[PDB]
This record gives structure tokens, C-alpha cells and sequence, in this order.
């Protein structure tokens, strides 16, 4: 099922102190008598005062999309018919297509399944129709039986 | 103190509804059985709600702060819009604290909520459902005469 | 004290007991009903509202069994009752802070009584009254729990607790039912008020939450210094019941737990008369919330 | 039926976390200013864009030809700034800051009662002439290097307003005090704050304990009016309460909640006790 | 492929519930009034009782809470207008001197 | 039912390469037979190595607050009565107060509802009592029916 | 946010921001209500002997 994600707001971050790009400045006081006059006062205010101008630093991120992506991916992706993977580059691998190594070091591009697959549609992928959905990793029963023996 | 169930409802209406939908109430109150309580029933769709709010008069520092000057989360989100962030940091001004050692005197507001049902009133002598017909529906006074309804 | 202290997150981080359905040690003997996820407790706290100063208006039912459902008859009667004001009793917390010190309070303005009748026809009512008055139509009533209650102290690090009952008739008995309670928690009734008692968790001895039943070892019964009840050589170990074993050299545990078979058999029998024809999950209705098999958890 | 007045106490915290600038990072300090040795240092900020500064104030608008200037009580508002993201040139910025009198706290969970309908906060005082009035000061700054030259201009570039507010933390506590040295000092800026633990409070299940039970000292009485013969007898080793409890359990479904009797069931989360 | 040598720990939890012990010759709930009570009535005797509990150790004062399941009933009689008489009865552990 | 959020721990996003801010340095060895003193040793070591002093630099965020805030804005605020919204700036919208465009291109201040409202009190807002709570985008049955005809 | 009020292309812009459109489902009702006339003297249904 795919309703998209509810991400109508940004989640900017910020710097640890709230301000990093600060700028030094110095006290300024109006000169007496003559109008528009100015001069320097260093009696009480220290010579150097750090000050920021404008907004502060921040880095944007989209949360719900990332959470979904991650999920869809994990599950559906790393379980599509093998006819859709390809060997890794310059890394040792096994040859028997039924070992752990072969099922582990194979890789599969996320583009096959991402957060834009048949949007707004309740549906199941054709490649998955003829692949066992109990050899998944959420057979609550299988998980329980594995846990009860121990870790 | 005719309110009951910690809501703003008088006892009598509560009793009438309970009777008219479960023949329950003349012998206390309790939770009616599931199969006698379907989706559109009364009891499943009855929610009481209540809150406290600041008191305008008794507290002597009440200051009606409009929306255009509530600066909580001052420098970390947009202004009257979902747009980009802005603003500087600075302790806030809203809302008042209803807890802690410096609480402000408050008043209470209660209400209830009920939906997926229409209010029912049976035409019985004592509101108890006792069959597909009624006693009052057969008495001559309402069966061999004329009447006006208001 | 409970809010300003601090504990390093290294004790329980994402690398603890990985992949293992298991519960921490020090958490076993701490009541989990004292929490901020007791859906009942948060419901009851919200229902009054989120403020601090509240005018409240409630109706309290009557629960005594001997007058729970008694059908009264015409005439005049006197009805007199009492109520507590100790803030620490009636109020429930979520941590255990004694509210007297923290400074909570309650005050009563006025009490009123309510009653409901039936608009029954008069002649029928008189006839029913007269029929009910004949002494052959009295009213019988039986409490639900209906037992005798005794409490026995257990000092720190104790291992043995013997109890005695002086000679007495034993006509029409029913059996035993025991549990355990953690001092500082249990109150001390029998008077108008008490002090020397600070806490607020969830009086277990008085509401249900029970949570140390995971640590008894063995129970033995004797009659008149010679009988090992029930005797007659029934159980695997005739002399007494041993619930949980530490070290087993013969395989007396079942369900991969550390509970002896005999105790499982006895509990199943006394709950559902089940066990002389195999085992199987009892149906819903005969297994209510407070039942046994609903609350059985094996861990390893 | 009972009616009365209840005071839950000053430690009633029914919510997780806190509710004041929750987004703010847990170390960022408020714009402050302190003392050293023997002078004064300021840590500040200025988001608002102006037009032209003067000894009179900072321009905000134009009415005809007379320049208009901000009201010192509540301007500029802390939550107003430039919307455009790509930085540009600015020359007449302004900001707010608190004088050294008020103690310093982190921005996390920071409160100050508003003191005028416009929405500004500032400690009112009794003016020498019988009245109440605010006390704010204005500071002006220009570029440093731009001070190695005749006052040919020295035009001020940044304006600050200084204030003093009764800050307080209603629900959070300091989790790190670098040094016991009290008073305002440069060290205190390292402090961090943590929200208080959640803590509920209410009436028990089915109002247990409200009415006396099983105690000959205060046993209740139901009796015939003239006869005055007690109809209720109670013994003290009978716990009436575990009773209603289990009886309710059985003759029904406790999992649901009911209000009229405050019928709810104490129950933990199934995923807390077992991990 | 580099795991350490391990041992195992097993246990169980049963919060919210009370260990119980019925009084029958078969531990089967065959009625409100079990046989052994009637058999004792037949014998018409009296006896003393001893029990011994061995528990897990804890670093805190505790209490042992024991329930003897018994019979307890009330019967209420109402002869006239505005009067009510009652008779209690709890067995085996009675409570009245008359 | 606003319980607040659990945010007792911070969440820090770290730079990608572990560290970024770093200075250079140079090898040094003790000067023999002087009780102190030092000398350069570039015989087998680069004269310019990378080292960072102090804790690494990383930015902060608050997660649960942002998630709960997004949820509250997305599923509640938009549905407020039209009387409390306001027109946008410099964008054409239709005149008919019913068309989809007019509902879409309006705008409503997030400050009305956020994580600082009615804290701890199970409650429903007055402005929402008389608004139909059925014409809504999370209604499971309606969503099911819409999907069942495709997308 | 459309910083300006004119059109074409102008530094002025390149600063805008976007926002997704609200969701909106459309389909048949529950149990096809209104698909068949009822209680309408204009369109009374007929079931009778030929
Ligand atoms: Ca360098």
C-alpha cells in the first residue's frame, strides 16, 4: 500500500551552538554636541564583541521520505527474483547459488523499488507473485521460535 | 450537581438513553454485552472531554496576546507560514504554565462528544423496551380520540 | 531525589541482549505498574484535566457484598458512612513520591445521595411485598473472593518462613492461595490514619498488580506433625511441591522454562480441570484476564 | 455524590518532554552579556533588516517624509527576519538582548510573562513620578577596522536593544554545571538543560480507599430507623478490596474503560517489561 | 565464525496472578463444596496445621500474603415494616460467640 | 491525545569523513644527551601530516518533536474552517469558494496548532467540533474504495 | 512564496520555494448509494406481471 509520505514541513537542523559564523565588532557611541556625531567608547564595553547578522546556519532534511525509502527498500528490494541482481566488482564471492555467501554479497539497485512505485495504488509486484512470502523476515511465528531457543 | 459521568450531561438524559437502548439502568449501571452493542449504538460512541484554561479576571497579569506576537520557537521556524526558518533566539512568551510551582489560577471547561447515532426516545409508560408494540400505543385514550402534537 | 539523579545510558543501549526475548535482572523485582504508560493511569489522569487546581464532582458506588444487591422493603432506615481524606491513599502517582511532603491537598464541600425506583403498579407491588415477607423467602448472599487473609513478615535476605495454625476443626474447606508483597509498598490499615509510610507506587496488596511471583522455591504442608499432605504417593516428589529448579539432573522442566512439571499440571487442573487428557490452549471464555495461562511468559 | 476542591501539588507533570522552544539545540545560549576583568562582553545576534540608523533609533518605515522608528517596547519582533535564503548585503540590522542583571539560562525551556497586549516582555518598574514604565537601552556598533579612521562617518551598523526579563524554567533542570562559582561569568555558558521526568496523578481504580472498609473503628451502618439494629458486620482480616477487583474481572471485560465509576484497569505496556 | 563459548540461562515470569492450591483428592474443580470437607465432617475431628515456605532472597522487607479459601454467606429476613434482621456465617474460621 | 514527546537524548548528525576541521603538523623526536630538546625527523615520515585537536564537529537536531509537529500540521491544521485562513501573496486564485484550486492555494499559519497546545489534556478543539470529521483524507474505508478502482 | 509580482525571469526570483498539493481521493460511495433511484415519484421502479 502506498499513500506517499506526510512531509509538508521542513526539518532544518542547526549548528551546535546556534551560531558559528559570528563577526567581531566594537562599541559606538553618539558624539556629544554636534549632531550625527559618533565616537568610540572603550571604558566599559570590551573591545571585541562577537555578533551574528542575518539568519543562522541550518541544513535541510526530509524525514518521512527517508524512513519510507529505507523500509520499502529493505524489504521488497532485497527479495526480488534473482534474475534481477548482478555480481559485485573485484570482491571475493562464492559459486554455489544456494550458500549464505552468494545470497549475502549479491547487490541489487534501489531503482527497481523506490518511493514512487505505482503511487496511490494498492498492489503487489509481479516479480513477487511467484516467490514465497513466508520465507520473509517477519514470520512472527518463525521469529518467536528462533527467539525462544535463544540468541 | 446534576452532571454525571464527569461530563456536562444531566442524569435524567443518561438514564433515558441507557434504558431506551439496553433496558439497563433501573438496577444500576454497567457495561452492556458486545453483541447487544453494535457499531451505531449509544455507548460505543460516547466520549467525555475536559480541560483547564487560564482565568481572565482572577489572575491579575492576564494579557490577551494575539496570534501575530506569539514567538515560541523564536528563531527556528517560519513566521505565520510554513516557509523557511528565520528569527533569532530569545526566551519565549507563550503559553502560560498550568503546572509547576508558579501555576496561574484557572477555570475548567467540560463537554462530551457523540456521533454515528441519533437520539432516541421510546413511547413507553416507563421507557423500557418491552416488545415490538407499546402499551401506550394501545390505550384507548391515544387510540380512540383526536390529538394535536407540539 | 528521583528527578535530579542521573544514570549512564551505557547500562541499556542498543547492544544489550541482542536478538534475545529477555528482561533485565534488576527490573524484575521493580513494579512495572508504576510507569507513565499505564493506559488506565494516563486515562484517569487526563479525565480530570491537565491543570493543577480542579473542582471535581464524582459519584462513588457501594461495593459491600452483603448490601450490594439486597432488595429493600418499605419503611424508614438510617444510612451512615465514612470517608478518608489522606491524600496519599486516594491519589495515585506514577513514581512513588509521597504527596504529603510535596504538598497536595483535597477538600470536600457537600455530599448528596441518589436513588432510583421502579414505577411498578401498586397492587402488584403490595402483593410482591407480602410474598417476599414470608420467612421462607429470605435473601442469600455470597461474597466472590470469600476467604481468610493473613500476613506474615519476612526479614531481609530471608530464605525460610514457617507458619503454624493451632488445632481446630476443618469442616468444609476449600484450599490455599498465596502471593508475596514488598514491605515499603503495603500499607498498614486498622486505624483512622498512619504515618511512618512513604511511597505511592501501586499498593499491590490492594488492587491486583502483583509482580514478584517469579521467585518462590518450594512449599510444604504438614498435618499434626506426621502427615505429608497430600501424601499417598501422588506427585513426582511426594513430600512437597517444588515449583522451580535451579539445577536439574533428571529433566523435570517443561515448556523450556525452569518450572517443574507437577506445578504446571496442578495449576492447569485447578484452573480448568484440564490435564488428564493431554494439554491444549483453553478457550477464551474460561480464561479471563486475571487467569493463569493468560499471564505465562517463558524466557531464555 | 461528592463535590470538592483538589490541588494535585506542585509536581504534576503529565507530558513527556517540555514545551518551550523544543526545537532549539540543547546547548545554544540566549543572547547574553556578562562581566570580566574589569569590563563587559556581549554575545548577541541581529536578524532584522533596517534602512538607516540614527542616534534617534532605527528606521522601519516612512510616513510621508518623516522617517518612522520602531517602538522600543516590542520591536523588532524576535520571530521576524529576511525570508530570502541566498545571502545579500545588509547594513542596518537590529536585535534584542538581556542586560547582565538577569541570570543566564540556556534557550531550552525559557519563559517570560508578556507584559503588554502588543506582546513584548520587559520588567516594568515604578517611575519616580507616580506611574509604571519600562527600562530599555540602545547600543550601536560599527566595524572594527572602520574605527581606524576619522569620524568621517563611523556610521553605526548594528543596533541592539538591551532588556531584563524574569526568565524562569518551569519544567527543566540543569544537567551540567561547569563550576560552582555563582554569579554571571564567562564559564556559565557551557551549561546544558534536560527536561523533567513525566509524572501523572489521579484517583485510583474504582475510587479505592475513598470510603472506609473493613475496620471496626469506623464501620458503616445501615439499620432500621426505630430498631437501630446494625445490619452490617465486618471482620478485620477480610480484604474487601481485592474483592471487587477480581469479581469485576470475572463477570465482564475489564479491558475496556468506563467513566461513571471511573472504571479503568491498571496495565503496563507489553513491550516494556520484555525487550 | 569467531563466537565465544557460551552458557544458557532460563527463567519465567508470571506477573498478575496467584499461585493456588485446591483441596480435593484429584485437584479437579468438581463443585463448590469439595469432597474432602465433607469427609472431614464425617470424621468429626480436629487437627493442627503447619506450613513451610522457601523463597528467593531479596534485599528488602517483605510480606507473605496467605488466603484460606472458605465459605461465607449471609441470610437476610424482613418480618415487618421498617425492620431487618440478618444472620452471617463463615466457616471454618467462624467469628461469633453466639 | 497529546502526551508530549520523548527527547531526553540528543541526535547528532556527523560530517561524512569523520572529521573536517584539521591542522597540519610535523614529526619530532627527542634530542639525545640533553635531558630535553627536540629535533626534526623527516627521514621516514611525511613532513606534513593530518591531525584534529579536540572533539569532532557535528550538528544537532531534535527528532520526535519534529515528527509529532509534522503530523499535527499535516493531519489537522489544513482542515480548519476557512474563516481562519488568509489569502496568499501575489498568486492568482479562483473566486469560487468551492473549487479544488481555491482550497489548495490557501495558507494557514502553523502557529495556530503546534506541539505547545493543550499539553497533557485529552481534548478536541472547538473550531473542529462543528466541522465534519468524516470528509477527511485518512478515512480508511474511503481510501480503500478509492484504491479499489485503481490509481 | 513568489518574491515578486512580474514575469519572465529575473534575479528577483530564483529564491522561490515549493510545496506539495493536498491529497484527494474520489470513488464510488459505500454500497453504491444514489446509483438507483428511490422515493422519487418521477422514477418509481416497476415489478409486475406482464
Ligand atoms: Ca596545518
Amino acid at each position: 500500500e502506498n499513500h506517499g509520505t506526510e512531509d509538508e514541513l521542513p526539518n532544518y537542523c542547526f549548528p551546535l551552538g546556534g551560531v558559528i559564523n559570528t563577526e567581531t565588532l566594537t562599541k559606538v557611541k553618539p558624539k556629544t554636541g554636534q549632531e550625527n556625531g559618533w565616537e568610540k567608547d572603550a571604558t566599559e564595553f570590551s573591545d571585541k564583541n562577537e555578533i551574528r547578522v542575518g539568519n543562522n546556519f541550518a541544513m535541510e532534511i526530509n524525514l518521512n521520505a527517508n524512513l519510507w525509502r529505507n523500509f520499502l527498500y529493505s524489504n521488497i528490494a532485497l527479495y526480488l527474483p534473482d534474475k534481477l541482481k548482478y555480481s559485485p566488482s573485484n570482491v571475493k564471492i562464492s559459486d554455489n547459488p544456494n550458500t549464505y555467501d552468494y545470497m549475502n554479497k549479491r547487490v541489487v539497485a534501489p531503482g527497481l523499488v523506490d518511493c514512487y512505485i505505482n503511487l496511490g495504488a494498492r498492489w503487489s509486484l509481479d516479480y513477487m507473485d511467484n516467490v514465497n512470502p513466508f520465507n520473509h523476515h517477519r514470520n512472527a511465528g518463525l521469529r518467536y521460535r528462533s527467539m525462544l531457543l535463544g540468541n | 450537581g446534576y452532571n454525571v459521568a464527569q461530563c456536562n450531561m444531566t442524569k435524567d438524559w443518561f438514564l433515558v438513553q441507557m434504558l431506551a437502548n439496553y433496558n439497563i439502568g433501573y438496577q444500576g449501571f454497567y457495561i452492556p454485552e458486545s453483541y447487544k452493542d453494535r457499531m451505531y449504538s449509544f455507548f460505543r460512541n460516547f466520549q467525555p472531554m475536559s480541560r483547564q484554561v487560564v482565568d481572565d479576571t482572577k489572575y491579575k497579569d492576564y494579557q490577551q496576546v494575539g496570534i501575530l506576537h506569539q514567538h515560541n520557537n523564536s528563531g527556528f521556524v517560519g513566521y505565520l507560514a510554513p516557509t523557511m526558518r528565520e528569527g533569532q533566539a530569545y526566551p519565549a512568551n507563550f503559553p502560560y504554565p498550568l503546572i509547576g510551582k508558579t501555576a496561574v489560577d484557572s477555570i475548567t471547561q467540560k463537554k462530551f462528544l457523540c456521533d454515528r447515532t441519533l437520539w432516541r426516545i421510546p413511547f413507553s409508560s416507563n421507557f423500557m423496551s418491552m416488545g415490538a408494540l407499546t402499551d401506550l400505543g394501545q390505550n384507548l385514550l391515544y387510540a380512540n380520540s383526536a390529538h394535536a402534537l407540539d | 531525589y528521583m528527578n535530579k539523579r542521573v544514570v549512564a545510558p551505557g547500562l541499556v543501549d542498543c547492544y544489550i541482549n541482542l536478538g534475545a526475548r529477555w528482561s533485565l535482572d534488576y527490573m524484575d523485582n521493580v513494579n512495572p505498574f508504576n510507569h507513565h504508560r499505564n493506559a488506565g493511569l494516563r486515562y484517569r489522569s487526563m479525565l480530570l484535566g491537565n491543570g493543577r487546581y480542579v473542582p471535581f464532582h464524582i459519584q462513588v458506588p457501594q461495593k459491600f457484598f452483603a448490601i450490594k444487591n439486597l432488595l429493600l422493603l418499605p419503611g424508614s432506615y438510617t444510612y451512615e458512612w465514612n470517608f478518608r481524606k489522606d491524600v496519599n491513599m486516594v491519589l495515585q502517582s506514577s513514581l512513588g513520591n509521597d504527596l504529603r511532603v510535596d504538598g497536595a491537598s483535597i477538600k470536600f464541600d457537600s455530599i448528596c445521595l441518589y436513588a432510583t425506583f421502579f414505577p411498578m403498579a401498586h397492587n402488584t407491588a403490595s402483593t410482591l411485598e407480602a410474598m417476599l415477607r414470608n420467612d421462607t423467602n429470605d435473601q442469600s448472599f455470597n461474597d466472590y473472593l470469600s476467604a481468610a487473609n493473613m500476613l506474615y513478615p519476612i526479614p531481609a535476605n530471608a530464605t525460610n518462613v514457617p507458619i503454624s495454625i493451632p488445632s481446630r476443626n476443618w469442616a468444609a474447606f476449600r484450599g490455599w492461595a498465596f502471593t508475596r508483597l514488598k514491605t515499603k509498598e503495603t500499607p498498614s490499615l486498622g486505624s483512622g490514619y498512619d504515618p511512618y509510610y512513604t511511597y505511592s507506587g501501586s499498593i499491590p496488596y490492594l488492587d491486583g498488580t502483583f509482580y514478584l511471583n517469579h521467585t518462590f522455591k518450594k512449599v510444604a504442608i504438614t498435618f499434626d506433625s506426621s502427615v505429608s499432605w497430600p501424601g499417598n504417593d501422588r506427585l513426582l516428589t511426594p513430600n512437597e511441591f517444588e515449583i522451580k529448579r535451579s539445577v536439574d539432573g533428571e529433566g523435570y522442566n517443561v515448556a523450556q522454562c525452569n518450572m517443574t512439571k507437577d506445578w504446571f499440571l496442578v495449576q492447569m487442573l485447578a484452573n480448568y480441570n484440564i490435564g488428564y487428557q493431554g494439554f491444549y490452549i483453553p478457550e477464551s471464555y474460561k480464561d479471563r484476564m486475571y487467569s493463569f495461562f493468560r499471564n505465562f511468559q517463558p524466557m531464555s | 455524590d461528592i463535590r470538592g476542591v483538589l490541588d494535585r501539588g506542585p509536581t504534576f507533570k503529565p507530558y513527556s518532554g517540555t514545551a518551550y522552544n523544543a526545537l532549539a539545540p540543547k546547548g545554544a545560549p540566549n543572547p547574553c552579556e556578562w562581566d570580566e576583568a574589569q569590563k563587559t562582553h556581549v554575545f548577541g545576534q541581529a536578524p532584522y533588516s533596517g534602512i538607516n540608523i540614527t542616534k534617534e533609533g532605527i528606521q522601519i518605515g516612512v510616513e510621508g517624509q518623516t522617517p518612522k522608528y520602531a517602538d522600543k517596547t516590542f520591536q523588532p519582533e524576535p520571530q521576524i527576519g529576511e525570508s530570502q535564503w541566498y545571502e545579500t548585503e545588509i547594513n542596518h540590522a537590529a536585535g534584542r538582548v538581556l542586560k547582565k542583571t538577569t541570570p543566564m539560562k540556556p534557550c531550552y525551556g525559557s519563559y517570560a510573562k508578556p507584559t503588554n497586549e502588543n506582546g513584548g516582555q520587559g520588567i516594568l518598574v515604578k517611575q519616580q513620578n507616580g506611574k509604571l514604565e519600562s527600562q530599555v537601552e540602545m547600543q550601536f556598533f560599527s566595524t572594527t577596522e572602520a574605527t581606524a579612521g576619522n569620524g568621517d562617518n563611523l556610521t553605526p551598523k548594528v543596533v541592539l536593544y538591551s532588556e531584563d526579563v524574569d526568565i524562569e524554567t518551569p519544567d527543566t533542570h540543569i544537567s551540567y554545571m561547569p563550576t560552582i562559582k555563582e554569579g554571571n561569568s564567562r564559564e556559565l555558558m557551557g551549561q546544558q538543560s534536560m527536561p523533567n521526568r513525566p509524572n501523572y496523578i489521579a484517583f485510583r481504580d474504582n475510587f479505592i480507599g475513598l470510603m472506609y472498609y473493613n475496620s471496626t473503628g469506623n464501620m458503616g451502618v445501615l439499620a432500621g430507623q426505630a430498631s437501630q439494629l446494625n445490619a452490617v458486620v465486618d471482620l478485620q482480616d477480610r480484604n474487601t478490596e481485592l474483592s471487587y477487583q477480581l469479581l469485576l474481572d470475572s463477570i465482564g471485560d475489564r479491558t475496556r474503560y468506563f467513566s461513571m465509576w471511573n472504571q479503568a484497569v491498571d496495565s503496563y505496556d507489553p513491550d516494556v517489561r520484555i525487550i | 565464525k569467531t563466537a565465544v563459548d557460551s552458557i544458557t540461562q532460563k527463567k519465567f515470569l508470571c506477573d498478575r496472578t496467584l499461585w493456588r492450591i485446591p483441596f480435593s483428592s484429584n485437584f479437579m474443580s468438581m463443585g463448590a463444596l469439595t469432597d474432602l470437607g465433607q469427609n472431614l465432617l464425617y470424621a468429626n475431628s480436629a487437627h493442627a496445621l503447619d506450613m513451610t515456605f522457601e523463597v528467593d532472597p531479596m534485599d528488602e522487607p517483605t510480606l507473605l500474603y496467605v488466603l484460606f479459601e472458605v465459605f461465607d454467606v449471609v441470610r437476610v429476613h424482613r418480618p415487618h415494616r421498617g425492620v431487618i434482621e440478618t444472620v452471617y456465617l463463615r466457616t471454618p474460621f467462624s467469628a461469633g460467640n453466639a
